[PDB]
DNA sequence: GATCATATTGTCCAGACAGT
DNA sequence: ACTGTCTGGACTGGTCGGCGCTATGATC
């Protein structure tokens, strides 16, 4: 059968399983020879595995490509000290005995930690702390309580320098070198029964292991050799380290059989220590890092595991991955939220793969017989004995004739296939899901507008990546779980994300505003538009000129399901006397009638009564995102797939309604009159006085100091106030100009698209221009520029832009808007990566909590986090505004409905 | 004196006794280990007298569901 | 008793594996479809023979 | 958003969830019982006795003399 | 004129550590 | 027991494409 990997142990590997797991011993630096054959006994020996297609492994007898590789080993002619393990060592060697070769611990003492081991075993830092505290308590003992013996401090230097400060014979203190072989000798005198006392396993990993003895060659499949395009080979930075390794090698083993003199040995021991600290990492602190011959400081295994581009994150956490799809992205409002536009070459390219049933065998027999060439058609066929065929136009007929049961068929793209959609950067759980297929002519990824936030997608040339699951478990999985319709309530707050935008607010308003009345024409064209299932036109609301007129609330009515009820206040309430009439009639009866409703109906106070909306108009607070009171209400009370539709419908109205009836912004909708232009002088005016006369009171003195702040911050501070204050003042007058009728002001009181102060700086004036929250000052001595005099603290020389868009700017004026500009970009682009970084964090932070069954949210360990999730067990996209229950609105229901 | 858990902040905390930690480690399957810890050296675990192996009955007030018992095992320091 | 997200995508998962390979539907099902498509018409007919294994 | 002196935004959940020991510009609410909490002078004098004053800010100018050494 | 060995050894935050 | 100092580390994801670079000195 087959197994999995249950767990998995490490440890350090002893010189005997090196020896052991090895397939050859290398001596030979060289690789490859003038014939470009590998050399015998090289670092690319044969041996080792084979990387040419021509080439045979001598281990396996299998070619290039399936040739898993094998390790060797390079018998070192003299210990050299792990660069991994050094720290280790030279505590291993402070708490143990020099001679005696025990620890520095009483049998009392021992006896203790080893009861205490066993309690504190299942948080490793417990058992890092009780480690650190017995080599505490054994550094600073000078004798050996087993043997009475002296010991003498050891010093550590970087990377695998140890000094022992042995005492002469008159007292005088000098340093010793320790030796990688004194060192090793020292390790292999402690006992097994000592080894957990230090942290390490007797079976496992022994103390004397950590000096290395016999170095293991990785297999050539680890490394890798390409040839360029002018025939150069091109070696790994390993295959060079070991290059230099194996020659450092050779010439120390040389010189020992020579009976060089010690200074040598020295220096030979030195280098290939060196040169293996280099190939472990090369990366140590204290140690010049090895280079290329043209610079290129190489990269070793350390780095090959460590960093964004290392084995973990780049390959292992995430990797490339086939059946991927990536184009430029297009709006289209004609398909639904839960459909994706695939382009015909994607999806004649992507394949899925579909096995051969007694339901399907003619569709997938006909997709054999089209090939690869006519859709919709099939790349490749698979046969029951596992191998691949590909199709093409000589043998279409041929697999076609032989299919059966059992063949695995992979057809291209069709319509209702479910696929991966997702942009970058994932910030939450909804930048990928799963959306249905609909195939396309033209190149571009096709996603409805409403899925759009989120996804954090616009179509200012965004790209999107598409992904074709090709399991049976893994399309079941994305169909089920990652809908698109499944994920409209957010559960980062408990309220709608896939909502409507700006146009289907702004259609919406348009549609459903007072005195607002289409002909039947109209209501019949945006009725098949739309697609909503109406065959017979309701009673018309008014004649006019002798033709049926029919008002856009009643056209809007018609999605809504009719045991919906519902009442709220929106954006465009400005009259809250309006409000409260329709409140007090709505609290009295419960019932109160239609047509005592639409007497006193206010575009403000939205209504719906039995889905009929009697009053209120649509904006951000009808379908909006984290807005959207109804949409909200009908994916709570009538499922997900209800609320699909009515967005899929709703969008379409809303769009056929803002498409015929004209919406349009010109440069008249900036447009003043005269009055209001002198009134926003006069304020600014104003503020000029004021500053000018704050500016005279500080340098006389006069002015009072703020509590915790000198006089120029308090000058400052009353300086921003006052053109802040002049600010709102120009807004306040520039709105009090601008009425309903103007589109602008639609878009930005509807909630639809931008704000009223964006109107405002077009119109009014732009304000104080600022930077870190203080007013401009870089720049000359005493002045931001050199057209203002210097001292000068006045407003207009501090970046007071007094002029307005649609007025132009001045030059001064523009350098201080471009400041302020600069600034933000500037902000916006470092604070996006270090909420990337604080995300990672909190990823890895908190990857492995999940509710368990119980309702417990436990670590893998067994330690319970929570005895239940939110202390409710409550899921926040279902929670209603962050609560458990709304019980006034379930009260309000049942009570509507049982009375209704 | 300032009673520690006079504070807003700081929920009420209660020794458990020797039936009630056994039957709280029967109710979820857990071992003595599987709690959360909580300092021996703890504010409320020297004004309650507690030592370490005892498991501390905390009611915290709960934002969502009013009010919510956590448990905490005293460990030393 | 009610099937959680997560186990009625698990037993879809598992029906439609078991259909690519054999296990002929228990219903009756229009010529054409996928198996994955067999699988949800056997959920929504209410005839999967797949129980969930629920700790206790 | 990046950046009395309170500075919220990123940097302050940064700094919460990395657990800093001393946060930047630290900050104390501090409440008042029964006999202080309803006039401004109670409130005055209690902060005055909070508040750490020190020789070198009630000091105008710092000048060294060495006449008398 | 062809080949062959050899080719060198950037601020900030947090934990550990001499100094008083 | 505090306090300033030395050392280690990580530096948001994806995508597009381009542009170089991967021997040399001394015999026989
Ligand atoms: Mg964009
Ligand atoms: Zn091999
Ligand atoms: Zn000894």
């Amino acid at each position: 059968m087959k197994k999995v990997i249950g767990s998995i142990e490490f440890g350090i590997l002893s010189p005997q399983e090196i020896r052991k797991m090895s397939a050859a011993e290398i001596t030979v630096p060289d690789t490859y020879d003038d014939d470009g054959y590998p050399i015998e006994g090289g670092l690319m020996d044969k041996r080792l595995g084979v990387i040419d297609p021509g080439l045979r492994c001598e281990t396996c007898g299998a070619r290039a490509g399936e040739c898993p590789g094998h390790f060797g080993h390079i018998e070192l002619a003299r210990p050299v000290i792990h660069v991994g393990f050094a720290k280790t060592i030279h505590r291993v060697l402070e708490s143990t005995c020099r001679e005696c070769g025990r620890i520095k611990l009483t049998d009392e003492e021992i006896e203790e930690y080893m009861q205490k081991f066993e309690v504190m075993g299942d948080r490793k830092g417990a058992v890092d702390k009780l480690i650190k505290e017995i080599h505490k308590k054994a550094k600073e003992r000078m004798v050996c309580p087993h043997c009475g013996a002296p010991q003498f401090p050891i010093k550590f230097e970087r990377p695998t320098i140890y000094w022992e400060l042995r005492k002469d014979e008159e007292g005088n203190e000098y340093k010793h070198r320790m030796m990688p072989s004194e060192v090793r000798d020292r390790l292999e005198k402690i006992p097994d029964k000592d080894l957990p006392l230090l942290g390490l396993h007797p079976e496992k990993s022994r103390p004397e292991w950590m000096v290395l003895t016999v170095l293991p060659v990785p297999p050539v499949t680890m490394r890798p050799s390409i040839t360029l395009e002018s025939g150069i080979r091109a070696e790994d930075d390993l295959t060079h380290k070991l290059v230099d390794i194996i020659r450092i090698n050779n010439r120390l083993k040389s010189n020992i059989e020579a009976g060089a003199p010690q200074l040598i040995i020295e220096d030979l021991w030195d280098l290939l220590q060196y040169h293996v600290t280099t190939y472990i990492n090369n990366e140590t602190s204290g140690v010049p890092p090895a280079k290329h011959k043209s610079g290129r400081p190489l990269k070793t295994l350390a780095q090959r595991l460590k960093g964004k581009e290392g084995r973990f994150r780049g390959n292992l956490s995430g990797k490339r991955v086939n059946f991927s799809a990536r184009t430029v992205i297009s709006p289209d409002p004609m398909i639904s939220i839960n459909e994706v536009g695939v382009p015909l070459a994607v999806a004649m390219e992507l394949t899925v793969p579909e096995k051969v049933t007694e339901f399907n065998y003619e569709k997938l027999k006909q997709r054999v017989l089209n090939g690869p060439e006519k859709y919709p058609g099939a790349n490749y066929v698979i046969d029951p004995e596992g191998r691949r065929i590909r199709l093409m136009e000589s043998n279409r007929e041929l697999i076609a004739e032989k299919l059966d049961i059992g063949w695995t068929v992979e057809r291209h793209l069709e319509d209702g296939d479910v696929v991966l959609f997702n942009r970058q950067p994932s910030l939450h759980r909804m930048s990928i899901m799963a959306h249905r297929v609909r195939v396309m002519p033209y190149r571009t990824f096709r996603l409805n507008l409403p899925v759009c936030p989120p996804y954090n997608a616009d179509f200012d040339g965004d790209e999107m990546n598409l992904h074709v699951p090709q399991t049976e478990e893994a399309q079941a999985e994305a169909k089920i779980l990652m809908e698109v319709q499944n994920h409209i309530i957010s559960p980062r707050y408990g309220g709608p994300l896939i909502a409507g935008i700006q146009d289907h607010i702004s259609g919406g308003y348009l549609l459903t505003r007072e005195g607002a009345y289409f002909t039947r024409y109209e209501v019949e064209q945006m009725l098949m538009f739309a697609g909503m299932d109406v065959n017979e036109l309701p009673e018309p609301d008014k004649y006019e000129n002798g033709e049926p007129l029919w008002s856009g609330k009643t056209i809007f009515s018609l999605l809504l399901p009719d045991d919906l009820t519902i009442w709220y206040r929106n954006k465009l309430c400005d009259e809250p006397e309006r409000c409260e009439a329709l409140e007090k009639l709505i609290e009295e009866k419960l019932i109160p009638d239609p047509e005592e409703v639409r007497k006193l109906a206010y575009d403000g106070f939205v209504y719906i009564q039995n889905g009929k909306l009697l009053s209120g108009a649509v904006d951000k607070k009808a379908y909006g995102r984290e807005d959207g009171k109804l949409l909200d209400i009908i994916v709570r009370e009538y499922g997900v797939e209800r609320a699909r539709q009515f967005l899929d419908q709703v969008t379409k109205l809303t769009i056929w309604v803002i498409t015929h009836k004209g919406f349009t912004t010109a440069i008249d909708d900036e447009d003043l009159p005269q009055e209001a232009i002198d009134r926003i002088h006069e304020i600014i005016r104003e503020a000029e006085e004021k500053v000018q006369r704050l500016i005279e009171a500080y340098k006389r003195g006069e002015l009072e100091p703020l509590p915790g702040k000198t006089l120029e911050e308090t000058l400052e501070s009353k300086i921003m106030a006052v053109l802040a204050e002049a600010r709102d003042n120009a807004g306040k007058v520039a709105e009090r100009y601008l009425g309903m009728n103007n589109h602008a002001v639609i878009m930005a009181k509807t909630g639809a698209r931008g704000k009223i102060l964006n109107i405002t700086q077009m119109a009014a004036m732009l304000g104080q221009q600022s930077i870190r929250g203080k007013r401009l000052y870089r720049g000359y001595r005493g002045r931001v520029l050199t057209h203002f005099k210097p001292g000068d603290l006045g407003a207009r020389a501090r970046g007071f832009v007094t002029n307005s868009y649609k007025s132009g700017l001045t030059p001064q004026e523009y350098f201080f808007h471009a400041m302020g500009g600069r600034e933000g970009l500037v902000d916006t682009a470092v604070r996006t990566a270090q909420s990337g970084y604080m995300q990672r964090r909190l990823i890895n932070a908190l990857q492995d909590l999940k509710v368990d069954y119980d309702g417990t949210v436990r670590d893998p360990t067994g330690i319970i986090v929570q005895f239940k999730y939110g202390e409710d067990g409550v899921d926040p996209m279902k929670s209603w505004q962050g609560k458990t229950v709304d019980v006034d609105r379930v009260i309000v229901r049942t009570l509507l409905k049982m009375r209704g | 004196e300032f009673n520690i858990f006079d504070h807003v902040l700081v929920p009420e905390h209660r020794i458990l006794s020797e039936e009630e930690k056994e039957e709280l480690l029967k109710k979820y399957r857990i071992r003595i280990s599987q709690l959360p810890q909580i300092k021996a050296s703890d504010p409320a675990v020297v004004a309650l007298g507690a030592k370490p192996g005892d498991v501390i009955e905390i009611k915290r007030k709960s934002p969502t569901a009013g009010y919510y018992y956590y448990y905490r095992l005293v460990v030393e320091d | 008793f009610r099937y959680t997200r997560f186990e009625k995508a698990r037993i879809i998962g598992a029906r439609a594996l078991q259909i690519a390979m054999g296990a002929p539907v228990l219903i009756d099902v229009p010529e054409g479809i996928t198996p994955l498509q067999a699988a949800l018409l056997e959920f929504e007919k209410g005839v999967i023979p797949i129980t969930v294994i629920r700790p206790s | 958003t990046l950046n009395i002196n309170v500075t919220l935004g990123l940097p302050r959940i940064i700094e919460i969830v990395d657990a800093r020991k001393n946060p930047s510009t630290p900050i104390m609410t501090v409440y008042l019982d029964e006999e202080h909490r309803y006039d401004r002078d109670k409130a005055l004098e209690v902060a005055r006795r909070i508040e750490g004053t020190t020789l070198e800010n009630l000091a105008r100018e710092e000048t060294i003399d060495i006449l008398n050494m």
